[PDB]
């Protein structure tokens, strides 16, 4: 239904000829190897040429009640569990993809239950003074608006200690720094490439008299423009779940693995970044605290590490 | 494939004969696979372009 | 690479990055083919020919470590990657396969940026595992000829003007 | 064929009666659970009672040649390989046993290829001055004759630094101290119990003119009397392989998991200990070095870790 040539999704004999030429297209590379790339879904050599020398979440039919009513749910990973007694969002942002053949032949090293588990990433305060689009982060977080000059390697203290409050939680950078002795971080500092998904949950307990909303954002490849648009009205294009005090005391969000390569380089690339920003400023009841405490959790989903060699931290 | 092996295949040959043993040597926890041939290396294709 | 009886354990005899700064300028037939194209993939076949004496004994550990910000400083640090302890007195040549433990499906052949994530796969180094030994009046040194060729899964695409 | 009662290997009705009594015996406990215990072989709840409120290696037919002849072999584990060009001993000391049901329900965390691999444990010198029964160990080794007062925890420097030369390599104590940043040690310091076998190899390159023999001992539960008997003539009852310079330049020995419990407690128990002692003192040719360098390797076989909790080192 277009006058232009969108491509035949491959290479055809009639495209390139000595009488006429059309736009050239690339075909799919058929490769053998170990299945990997996609998280939660991953599970004699001879040359083919002769040699010269050789011879529904949101529905009006199912309305979810406010904080008052009993509506319990739970999230489990490894030996960790987080419970709630009221309406709580818990969504995988994107559906898991299909596995792909890996270019490397080495068998992966898996941390298992010791690594893939729900970890207490950070504990932070949420005051009423924070306005719309205010990114909240604590001691384990990092000030990342995209304008900060990151001194390599990211483990340098100046990157995490700033004159103003931190804003982001770069994965796995923030997770590895929070728990450097974990089995996931042990393999992370020993392997050149990794692969896993990420699940972030935040618990904010407020009474039936408290009001306010927080958005749990998972930002892919966080850069200056991307972080600022996530603060704006269009930010909801990115994976999100809102923690509204009217009905919820917690909100969960999970995202599968993403990267230009099937395996991400350790200590040099942050595919996902968590952002806990304010949609509706905290509106606490009179004669009560003007701030509520928040507990941020992080969960690596289906981890695999390739390329074992010496210890090189981030 | 096995994770460990006490009686593994040795990896020493002889290049003096005139040909290099380009076969991937078997290793534990390693799965060597071949790759499809690109049309870039073929001399009939390579030399068809102007220089 | 030279190897004498005076060489102690954990002594480095050679090291090279598997990047377009080295693999495209070794002087080998494969380096010219790599320089003609922009991308490469697959395993690399390394052949270490022991041209010493039949009376010589010893071990040289050949280590291949994947991509890292800093190369291995010591022998035990290099032995944390894919390695093979090679006893020189057996068959003449050592068949060491350099596995394609890569982040991406293809590696770039850009001499201007060899340490890029989409360019280098790591480092390959030779260390003295067990000192060179032999009877008196035997040569005090033994040369090891390092050869490099393409593996059965090696490929190259996207032609360019020779990198060097 | 004995007058005494050896037991019927179980409990019989005729044993204990009001008319006569015989020696009581214990029966086998039939338990359900996850298969574990044995290395290299491991792969609704309701109560059954009503409540009151409820309604050949050595053969003359196959003689192995001396160091001169070509007789290559190899040992591989993970991404590690060790080659030889002459006759070399390579034996699993004991055959692997059958798996047993575990008392704990938690799923194990496995290091995989990153952990189960051949590591360079230590590099030590073997001089001709060492006599019969001289235990050799280097910087990563420990002086353990059984008489040393070990200050708890074993990680204390005084245990590894002594006035005399070290003698033993306690597993996993020596392995974890040699590589504290390894994925195996990461899980070791995070889990209360572990389970794996051990393979130790030593390479000693000597010319056709060199003479001498070393014994690679794997001593179970090393104590004062046990270590001293391993130095003596009867020591060969323990797992052993001899590295004779007449024919060999290396010798390999592997032993499966042993312990009173199905899983060994981390940082508090050393099931196996390696001992590289001299059988025949080094007899080097004149005008050549009076000492040869040795390289000791260590390999954990099929590892599994249970009981994840905080970081507690050895």
């Amino acid at each position: 239904n277009v006058t232009t040539d969108v491509g035949a999704n491959g290479w055809a004999p009639t495209v390139s000829t000595g009488l006429g030429d059309g736009p050239v297209s690339a075909s799919a590379d058929s490769l053998p190897g170990r299945s990997g790339g996609a998280s939660s879904e991953k599970t004699k050599v001879g040359s083919r040429f002769s040699k010269w020398w050789e011879p529904a979440p949101s529905s009006t039919a199912n309305p979810q009640p406010s904080l008052i009513a009993l509506n319990p749910s739970a999230t489990q990973s490894g030996n960790a569990s987080i419970l709630t007694g009221s309406t709580a969002p818990s969504l995988l942002a994107y559906p898991t993809a299909t596995p792909v053949p890996l270019p490397n032949p080495d068998e992966p090293s898996q941390p298992g239950p010791s690594g893939d588990r729900t970890w207490l990433l950070d504990t932070v305060t949420w005051s009423q003074e924070f306005t719309r689009g205010w990114n909240i982060a604590g001691s384990n977080g990092m000030q990342w608006t995209g304008l900060e000059s990151l001194i390599f390697p990211v483990s340098t203290d100046t990157n995490w200690t700033s004159t103003s409050s931190p804003t982001a939680y770069p994965l796995p950078f923030s997770f590895v720094r929070a728990y450097p002795d974990s089995s996931w971080a042990a393999m992370y500092n020993t392997h050149s490439m990794w692969n896993c998904g990420w699940r972030v949950q935040v618990t904010v307990n407020g009474s039936q008299f408290h009001a306010g909303a927080l958005i749990l954002y998972m930002v892919p490849e966080a850069t200056t423009h991307a972080i600022q648009t996530a603060r704006d009205n269009a930010g909801f294009v990115f994976p999100y779940v809102i923690l509204n005090l009217y009905e919820s005391n917690t909100a969960t969000i999970e995202v599968p693995y993403i990267s230009p390569t099937p395996n991400t380089s350790s200590g040099l690339h942050a595919p996902w970044t968590f952002y806990l920003q304010v949609l509706s400023p905290l509106n606490p009841p009179p004669s009560l605290p003007t701030s509520l405490s928040c507990s941020i959790y992080v969960t690596p989903v289906d981890s695999s590490f390739h390329g074992l060699r010496y210890l090189a931290p981030q | 494939t096995l994770t460990e092996d006490l009686d593994a295949p040795q990896d020493t040959g002889n290049i003096e004969n005139g040909a290099a043993d380009n076969s991937p040597q078997p290793r534990t926890t390693f799965d060597y696979t071949g790759n499809p041939l690109p049309p870039d290396t073929k001399l009939e294709n390579f030399f068809s372009f102007y220089r | 690479v030279p190897w004498t009886m005076a060489d102690e354990p954990a002594e480095r005899l050679g090291i090279f990055p598997v990047s377009p700064s080295a693999i495209a300028g070794t002087g080998a037939p494969i380096s010219y083919v790599i320089s003609l194209f922009s991308q490469w993939r697959g395993e690399l076949a390394a052949h270490l020919l022991f041209t010493g004496s039949a009376q010589h004994y010893g071990r040289l550990v050949v280590c291949y470590t994947p991509a890292a910000p800093q190369p291995p400083s010591t022998m035990q640090e290099a032995m944390r990657g894919t390695y093979t302890v090679w006893d020189v007195n057996a068959a003449s040549t050592l068949e060491f396969t350099i596995p394609f433990i890569s982040n991406s499906y293809w590696k770039t052949v850009d001499v201007n940026n060899p340490d890029a994530l989409l360019s280098t796969t790591g480092y390959v180094s030779i260390w003295v595992q067990n000192p060179l030994v032999g009877p008196h009046t035997a040569p005090a040194s033994a040369l090891v000829q390092a050869f490099i060729s393409a593996g059965e899964s090696f490929n190259v695409r996207l032609m360019q003007n020779p990198a060097l």
